[PDB]
């Protein structure tokens, strides 16, 4: 859930307003982007 | 009071959305693995009222459908509000009344609903619905959260070896009917339709542990494990 | 909404809707307060809903801030208790023209004291301490319901509002509950965007092996974003 | 602090109402796994 | 929080609340507006 109300994207497009979502897409987006990166520096880590 | 041994039973499905082929981890309400649970056998009689505990698992045994339902309530009187479930031939009724229950609520002996009840005040619910009723063995899981009554219920016939035993076998519980019934669900008591016969049943309390579901394909739960066993 | 008879706060009762469309802009219409907590007002058509349960009672003007999630006080505690993260509406009207008297009201109450708080979604219809009251008045001992005994002359905090309780969940079981939104002719084997009973995705949709038991809709992936849908329509 | 009121978590419990905190407290755990991804990256480049 | 005539703007009376238990509970008792900062209000008798 990375700290929202809900893991998928377009529960909180239709549950929540245009200007509440993108407080909680804001946080999701910063999470998996996160994880992500740390795929990305595990992966050279291992590739080196 | 006798104790007997739940094996790997009181695991039901924890939501409405298939999974198939997945080890999903789920932290709720269940029966805890390797459990003590009481063991009433009846054939004086054994028609005891015991506390909820934030969940019951009951376990039926029976042939002749004896054990025919349940009540609830905080206090088993007709100052508070309280649950019933009386099943017959023709159907099952859930009933949320300001009861006054008698000490002995033996169904019938038919002399139909008889001392189960004696009074209905400020009555708010009534869902009517198809019964939710050799051995047969029936699994009941009863949960109130949030105001909400969750039933989950599974039917499998058993065999016997050494008499009345709890099976060694995984059986997951499908969910049944939610309720509303927005009342106190403390204490509770099943009941029995007295008339040549033998019931027993089998009462579990749940508590909040992390089970890992092992679903596969057709989707079902196969086996589970206990993470604070 | 259109009810004379509504309920006193201690004893609420919650109404089931099911089986219907709800269209919420009739409500939008009717002099009212719509503070929505878990969906956004603007947004509730446009989903479907589990089970709408409606929760209608009458308090005064200054205890709406009462029932809130997190909210302690003495409507909050022990009459009409929230919880702290449903999905639903909170609808507040004033409506003095038809619930205040010049003698008083004593068709609605409240209770003034209680044991011990109590539990969100439930409802209590049945002693201080020192001497035991054993049924009657006496000392440190209470009639726990009082009156509000309302009036039209009173300031607008003490009027009477009567205050319905919209609760539904989503996307956790069949949705009885949806919005007046027309169906569309299904096709399969094509790439298209769906809306099925308020979930939407771009996907092809293709015959699925998986056979669903009766109360699964859905199907999740290890990601937890649905796999599989039961048609609503045809299942 | 990363950006909430304070660093210890049981002011912003006892302070802040449970909405309000979910936010902070978010601000807290995503910034205390930066500063521990961080620290796992470099004991597993210090480790290669 | 009772007075027969508040301060002006200009000039704001500032009281000094110091060695006594303080309920915030009685300040709800008299259309009321409670904005916190820094802390929610029903955390303060806590
Ligand atoms: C369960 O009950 C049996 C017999 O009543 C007893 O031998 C056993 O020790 C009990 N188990 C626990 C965990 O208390
Ligand atoms: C079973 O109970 C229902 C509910 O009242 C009743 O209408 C029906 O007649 C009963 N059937 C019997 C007694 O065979
Ligand atoms: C799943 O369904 C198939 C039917 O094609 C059946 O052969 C198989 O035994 C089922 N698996 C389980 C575990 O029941
Ligand atoms: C339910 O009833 C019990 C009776 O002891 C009472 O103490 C408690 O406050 C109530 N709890 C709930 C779940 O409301
Ligand atoms: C309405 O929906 C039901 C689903 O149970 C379906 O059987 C029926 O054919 C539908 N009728 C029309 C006119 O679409």
């Amino acid at each position: 859930k990375f700290g929202a109300i809900s893991s998928v994207l377009n529960d909180i497009f239709s549950r929540l307003d245009p200007p509440e979502a993108e407080v909680q897409i804001d946080r999701l987006i910063t999470g998996r982007l996160q994880s992500l990166q740390t795929y990305v520096t595990q992966q050279l880590i291992r590739a080196a | 009071p006798a104790y007997t041994n739940s094996f790997t039973r009181g695991v039901y499905y924890p939501d409405k959305v298939f999974r198939s082929s997945v080890l999903h981890s789920t932290q709720d309400l269940f029966l805890p693995f390797f459990s003590n649970v009481t063991w009433f056998h009846v054939i004086r009689f054994d028609n005891p009222v015991l506390p909820f505990n934030d969940g019951v698992y009951f376990a039926s045994i029976e042939k002749s459908n004896i054990i025919r339902g349940w009540i609830f309530g905080t206090t088993l009187d007709s100052k508070t509000q309280s649950l019933l479930i009386v099943n017959n031939a023709t159907n099952v009724v859930i009933k949320v009344c300001e009861f006054q229950f008698c000490n002995d609520p033996f169904l019938d002996h038919m002399e139909s609903e008889f001392r189960v009840y004696s009074s209905a005040n400020n009555c708010t619910f009534e869902y009517v619905s198809q019964p939710f009723l050799f051995k047969n063995l029936r699994e009941f899981v009863f949960k109130n959260i949030d105001g909400y009554f969750k039933i989950y219920s599974k039917h499998t016939p058993i065999i016997v070896r050494e008499p009345e035993d709890l099976p060694q076998g995984f059986s997951a519980l499908e969910p049944l009917v939610d309720l509303p019934i927005g009342i106190n669900i403390t204490r509770f008591q099943t009941l029995l339709a007295l008339h040549a016969g033998a019931a027993a049943y089998y009462v579990g309390y749940l508590q909040p542990r992390t089970f890992l579901l092992k679903y596969n394909e057709n989707g079902t739960i196969t086996d589970a494990v206990d993470c604070a066993l | 909404f259109n009810a004379t008879r509504f309920a006193s706060v201690y004893a609420w009762n919650r109404k089931r809707i099911s089986n219907c469309v709800a269209d919420y802009s009739v409500l939008y219409n009717l002099f009212f307060t719509f503070k929505c907590y878990g969906v956004s007002p603007t947004k509730l058509n446009d989903l479907c809903f589990t089970n709408v349960y409606a929760d209608s009672f009458v308090i005064r003007g200054d205890e709406v801030r009462q029932i809130a999630p997190g909210q302690t006080g003495n409507i909050a505690d022990y009459n009409y208790k929230l919880p702290d993260d449903f999905t639903g509406c909170v609808i507040a009207w004033n409506s003095n023209k038809l619930d205040s008297k010049v003698s008083g009201n004593y068709n609605y109450l409240y209770r003034l004291f209680r044991k011990s708080n109590l539990k969100p979604f439930e409802r209590d219809i049945s002693q201080a301490g020192n001497k035991p009251c054993n049924g009657v008045a006496g000392f440190n001992c209470y009639f726990p319901l009082r009156s509000y005994s309302f009036r039209p002359t009173y300031g607008v905090g003490h009027q009477p509002y009567r205050v319905v309780v919209l609760s539904f969940e989503l996307l956790h079981a069949p949705a009885t509950v949806c919005g007046p939104k027309k169906s569309t002719n299904l096709v399969k084997n094509k790439c298209v965007n769906f809306n099925f009973n308020g979930l939407k995705g771009t996907g092809v949709l293709t015959e699925s092996n998986k056979k669903f038991l009766p109360f699964q809709q859905f199907g999740r992936d290890i990601a937890d974003t649905t796999d599989a849908v039961r048609d609503p329509q045809t299942l």
